[PDB]
């Protein structure tokens, strides 16, 4: 009735000790040729041995972990204690308690017969003292709209405070519940005006009598529509662009403008900035977008800003949707052959490779609608260029390759192309 | 000797013996034992020496030794033998113990079928268009897990290989293809190119030589 | 004038109970909360807000920038009471919102006490 | 973490050309650049935007793009170009930057030589003696690092393989050997056995079959 | 002339924040398209990107380290400050401050052009790893010699203190300079006597004014020669064994000893310990060594013990040297031929194989000393079973294959065996 | 008899130099020394061992079988001087050896005044 029963903490903070204990009933550790030990198993991976103590007070530890592990043994109480010291979050997994027995007195090599059950051990990933300050919908705001800053943290903070740069007194103070250790607060800005722009920064604390944490990353809020001058957005290529040709959006203004912001209407990374260089009769600054792809699609708005007050803006320019489409291409049929010699093989393979086609449906049938004896048309591989390719192979009796004439027809409907190729082996 | 290597996975249809090997340098002068860990359970010892077996374990599991590797033979695999099988030994001197990586015996449905790979060299018409592609076609294999490896004169090539995922056929046997993109200068330099396919356990190779059969 | 002792006792009782006012603070208020001024709530609100230095509870910074640090009311019971009372789960409090909330609560307590004695 | 993979190491004799390729799933849309870090010093930019070199870099270095991989070729590598080479590129979204594992180009003192592998079947008189042993002999290779990997019927075999460390030879090129021990029934069971030799990446293979000679 | 000069703390504790400070001269961050960032390189590993700040208020962090980084800029006085918050002994390397430049707008991909010099950063290991205590020559000593306990650590401890349990104050204290990775003290005990038995343990610390680490595992020092009666050792088989036989050492004596020890000279491994059973008016313990190989070679001596005095052993017994070596077997030659004489080759590969032989020298010579050219003899192969193997091949021309006899003659002086086998081509 | 100022001056300089003794604390030895006991360095060793509290430098355990903790006056300069002098690469320090090494080092300082005076 030899059984092992292990128990201990099942959730330990990072860089802290673990104190699993094993209580064994059914055998006495004072008898010769016995031993208890601990064996780990990460979820899914293979087992790994950690510690072992024999009847005589001899301890073995896995050499990669000899510094951290430590096993202590008590005979009368029938208990063994494992005390792994530093617990990084890659040590999670089931921990078994085993009953090792020696083979012979020649070498301290053992086989684990009676295993335990195992206690799941989980290690906290780690906390971030810095709060995160994010704004919805976006850093660009209308002159009359109610913003909502989201100062959030995952360090169990009970209350947050919001500071605007350049002011000595805190703007607002809020609180939140440590819901499973994650906290979030939503400061509401009322009707915005010219003076609400700036660099908002939020802190955190455990309670009003504690010390405040490190400042969050500064967030910029820009007010739009303060100036009088209007800006216009003009794209040098056509509004519709085939993929590859490098778009160059251009911003023009009739006034003395310094910096031009260009924002993508959808949720994007961040607005761009550039300095305005005087041109023929207008201040302008062009953004080279480089080789466009399907990602740079959407609505683009070009603002205007001046460094007299760097957080102000002009009115948004007229939206300019940028549409990208992959042009259809005609398949090219190349003929692939077994090779010059396929001697002594009863059935040989002949085939057509259709290379570079973009609308996806292509259809290959050998010798019109006949030769349906084995035509297999393989599925198509989407090449990184963005053009698909597909192949088909017809198994044929060998002597026939000399006389029977096998040829293949491709039908790519969207590009209105029908190509036939007469494949042969020579 | 710090590593005891095992196959990553072994699959076998019912009624056929499955062989699991545990190779390591330290197995020459130390004993070994074999463990079975069914999912969501505790590992159960099977055989505790090179050859001898516990009383309760059925007659199917029998072990053998040969040189620096020990092997298990699950004679007559049944549906209740799907688990992970581990291996144990010690260091060379007799010391800190070791555990193998551990296989995973899995019972199949339809019988295993080996791939049939056909390799096609670029046509003479390829080179006029300043292009050259090698096409490797794999069909009629089961289950759907392949890994193609393109080698030029043995040395691995990973510049231009494009592989599709396995797809179902009408026969419930998967099929997949692989294409290599080559400039005409490269194809006229190396001696031979090979498309190696590795099934669950296999290595089927096909070779094409630009200078020989073109 | 029998209502005057009752009104004074009731209002000081309410203020002491709500804000965990110190025992000596009760007599300090009784020195000032004298029946000349129990009629209004703004006077007593400001009197509390300046006598018990509630303005010190909120944090402040030494420099123009610099991380905020807790004020002089680090461990005074009044600061802990107002913190646990207003800053709950989803309540905001700026510099110009605390006096208003204190006015609301104090006025409610005084009105309730007066009309319950009535 | 990082998705860009590189060969662990590349060795080349002086005067030849060395090719380094790093591949990933983000090289399709985002550019790449190549860095050179001599031991101890700080890395120096070599090639940016996949095609262009700096104005103060030797003409030997050149680069090119091949789909989802970029290759840097050191034509005529001299004794100075012994360093580590890293390629960097953004992720899919183009926000963060990812470096590569980084190779290590090393120039050999003596020109490289390829192994000469000859494999011998068991003698016709060993089947009478009920013991069968294949022999694989590797000769005249430099530098000495070979990993014999026996394969039977296309599946790996590790039960019986015995190999010696490469040893000095009278000529200044190393040598080694490897032996596989088989039961005669196993020898006559499978259809093809193959010794496989790995030497500085390149792989050579020689195969024999029981049906050709027993 | 773009230069960047990093400067900051080099040594830092295990839970403190690093604050580097780049300083760049030549370019200003207010120029469009530029940027400054930090790159980390652990000792002898690949580069890792850490943080980057563009010509804007935008900061990009490594996704897996975003929680513990903070990059800031000061454009008025050119400098960039990086702050890592929770460094571990794995976050040590050579941090670089690098220039940057955008390829083109529309994708924040950059190439770092003007790098900076190295900036070595090292983190001191905390007091969690425990020292390892080891003793030479062996844990048991005669009551006349001196012992040198060795305390080693893999964390860079500067001072070591040795504690013997049973005493109130520290027995000895010593320091060792922290060599590149390891440090080791060499506590020297005096001339031993009866009262040096017990469990010695040693701690560690970075200086004599800091928290000491976790205790080392106890080391048992046993002193022999404090009991009157003696013990004797003998082996059931003959002392000489054939490397494959059951060997069973026996310890037999008068007197009431309830614990026996068996030690092998030259090994620092822990002694074996067993209990005794009263058989035939003699106290004995039986040590099954199981199968024996060349490793179990040397001299074995027995020791008695009693439980009343845990750390006192009887006087050492007579040595009984055990010699283990395999028996000479003699070679068994076997012919080998390629069995596929392809006509498209000029040289064949005839050869002969020597399969099993234990004595190391064996020589193969072809046609009795002739054919000195074209013959190769590979080095011996040590099989797992302990018997060597050889091989020799000769490359002869294809024309020579035919009516040209080829035969290999071998010898093994220690077995007095000469065998000649003719390798006929199939 | 102009060497009796020299005898104490040399030793009070040497003790400060060797053991990094604070200037305001060096003269305390003068009260416990005179013109006949400065020849023997063991008196100086006893005075240092008694007043400067060198015993507090060494580690001490709170209760038997417990983890050592540094002594009381660990941060005092005398502990740093002892650590830099007697410890280091290839040195040992027993409980009894420390007074012995201190006395051996003070002997040379004592002999210095006799050699220099003449
Ligand atoms: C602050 O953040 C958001 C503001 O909308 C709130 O979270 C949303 O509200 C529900 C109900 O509370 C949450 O369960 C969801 O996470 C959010 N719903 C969505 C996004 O549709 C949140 O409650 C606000 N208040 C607090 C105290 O966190
Ligand atoms: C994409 O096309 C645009 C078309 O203007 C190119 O833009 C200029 O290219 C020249 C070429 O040397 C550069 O000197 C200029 O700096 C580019 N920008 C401007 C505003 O003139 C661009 O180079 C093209 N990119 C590629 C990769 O071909
Ligand atoms: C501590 O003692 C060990 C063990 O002796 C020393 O390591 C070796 O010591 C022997 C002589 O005692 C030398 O011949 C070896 O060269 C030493 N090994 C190495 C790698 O140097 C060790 O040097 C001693 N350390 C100190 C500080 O005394
Ligand atoms: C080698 O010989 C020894 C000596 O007899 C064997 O040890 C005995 O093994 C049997 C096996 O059934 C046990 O019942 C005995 O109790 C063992 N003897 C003692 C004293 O314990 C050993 O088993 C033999 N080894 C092999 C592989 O046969
Ligand atoms: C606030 O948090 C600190 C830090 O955890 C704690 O010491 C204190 O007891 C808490 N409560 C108050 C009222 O300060
Ligand atoms: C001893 O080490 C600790 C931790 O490394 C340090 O804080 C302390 O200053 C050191 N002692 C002295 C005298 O510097």
């Amino acid at each position: 009735q030899i059984t092992l029963k292990e128990s201990g903490p099942t959730l330990v903070e990072r860089t802290q000790t673990l104190t699993l204990t094993c209580t064994f009933s059914g055998f006495s550790l004072t008898t010769d040729g016995l031993g208890v030990g601990w064996i780990r198993q990460p979820p899914g991976k293979a087992l790994e041995w950690l510690a072992l103590i024999y009847y005589d007070d001899v301890r073995r530890y896995r050499p990669s972990l000899k510094s951290r592990l430590t096993i202590t043994k008590d005979t009368s109480k029938n208990r063994v204690v494992l005390t792994v010291t530093d617990m990084d979050p890659v040590d999670a997994g089931t921990y078994f308690c085993v009953h090792a027995s020696l083979f012979n007195l020649g070498s301290r090599n053992v086989y684990f017969r009676y295993w335990g059950q195992g206690t799941l051990v989980s290690v906290s990933s780690g906390v971030s003292k810095k709060p995160s300050l994010s704004v919805q919908p976006g850093p660009i705001v209308a002159p009359e709209e109610t913003l909502t800053l989201q100062c959030g943290s995952d360090a169990g903070y009970n209350r947050f405070v919001l500071y605007k740069d350049g002011e000595r007194d805190f703007l607002q103070l809020a609180g939140a519940q440590p819901q499973a250790g994650l906290s979030q607060a939503n400061f509401t800005l009322g009707p915005v005006s010219r003076s609400y722009g700036g660099q908002y920064r939020c802190y955190g604390a455990h309670n009003l009598s504690s010390e405040w944490s490190a400042p969050s990353d500064p967030l910029d809020i820009l007010i739009a529509g303060q100036f009088y001058d209007r800006v216009s957005l003009s794209v040098q290529p056509g509004p519709t662009v085939a993929s590859g040709e490098n778009v160059t959006l251009l911003c023009q203004s009739q006034g003395w403008m310094q910096t031009f912001l260009l924002t993508k209407e959808g949720a994007a990374d961040d607005p761009w900035r550039l300095r305005s260089t005087y041109q023929s009769q207008k201040y302008q600054a062009e953004f080279p977008m480089g080789p466009v792809t399907s990602a740079h699609a959407g609505t683009y708005r070009c603002y205007g800003s001046q460094s007299s007050k760097p957080y102000l803006l002009t009115h948004p320019s007229d939206p300019l949707e940028l549409v990208v489409s992959a042009s259809t291409k005609g398949p090219s049929v190349f003929p692939l052959a077994p090779c010059s010699r396929s001697t002594s093989e009863s059935t040989a393979a002949l085939g057509c490779l259709v290379k570079d086609y973009f609308p996806e449906p292509v259809t290959v049938s050998w010798n019109s609608g006949a030769l349906t004896s084995g035509v297999h048309t393989f599925p198509a591989v989407l090449q990184s260029s963005g053009l698909y390719s597909l192949s088909s192979v017809v198994t044929v009796p060998s002597s026939s390759l000399g006389t029977k004439t096998y040829t293949c027809n491709v039908d790519h409907k969207p590009s209105n192309t029908k190509v036939d190729k007469r494949v042969e082996s020579k | 000797s710090y590593d005891l290597t095992q196959p990553p996975s072994v699959s076998v249809s019912p009624g056929q013996t499955a062989r699991i090997t545990c190779s390591g340098d330290s197995l020459a002068r130390q004993f070994a034992s074999w463990y079975q860990q069914k999912p969501g359970q505790s590992p159960v010892l099977l055989i505790y020496k090179n050859i001898e077996r516990l009383s309760a374990i059925p007659e199917r599991f029998s072990g053998s030794t040969s040189g620096t590797s020990v092997t298990l033979t699950i004679s007559g695999v049944q549906a209740e033998d799907e688990a992970d099988y581990f291996c144990q030994s010690a260091d060379d001197s007799g010391s800190y113990s070791l555990f193998g990586t551990g296989t995973r015996v899995s019972v199949l449905g339809q019988p295993k079928a080996n791939p049939t790979v056909t390799l096609f060299p670029p046509s003479s018409e390829e080179l006029q268009a300043n292009k050259a592609t090698l096409v490797c076609l794999i069909s009629d294999f089961y289950p759907g897990a392949v890994t193609v490896a393109w080698k030029a004169d043995g040395s691995p090539v990973k510049a231009g290989v494009e592989t599709t995922k396995p797809s179902k056929q009408s026969n419930n046997k998967y099929a997949a293809s692989s294409y290599l993109s080559l400039t005409p200068e490269q194809w006229k330099s190396h001696r031979s190119y090979s498309c190696q396919v590795t099934h669950e356990g296999s290595t089927v190779e096909k070779t094409v030589a630009p200078t020989e059969c073109s | 004038a029998a209502r005057i002792p009752a009104a004074i006792d009731a209002v000081i009782e309410g203020i002491k109970s709500k804000f965990s006012i110190d025992t000596l603070g009760g007599e300090a208020l009784k020195s000032v909360i004298d029946g000349t001024n129990y009629y209004d709530a703004s006077y007593i609100t400001t009197a509390i807000y300046n006598k018990f230095q509630v303005s010190s509870c909120l944090p402040s910074v030494p420099f123009l920038g610099g991380p905020p640090v807790p004020g002089a009311g680090a461990n005074k019971p009044i600061c802990s009471a107002v913190d646990k009372l207003y800053l709950g789960s989803g309540n905001f409090l700026d510099k110009s919102s605390l006096p208003g909330s204190i006015q609301k609560d104090v006025a409610k307590i005084v009105a309730g006490a007066e009309q319950a004695a009535k």
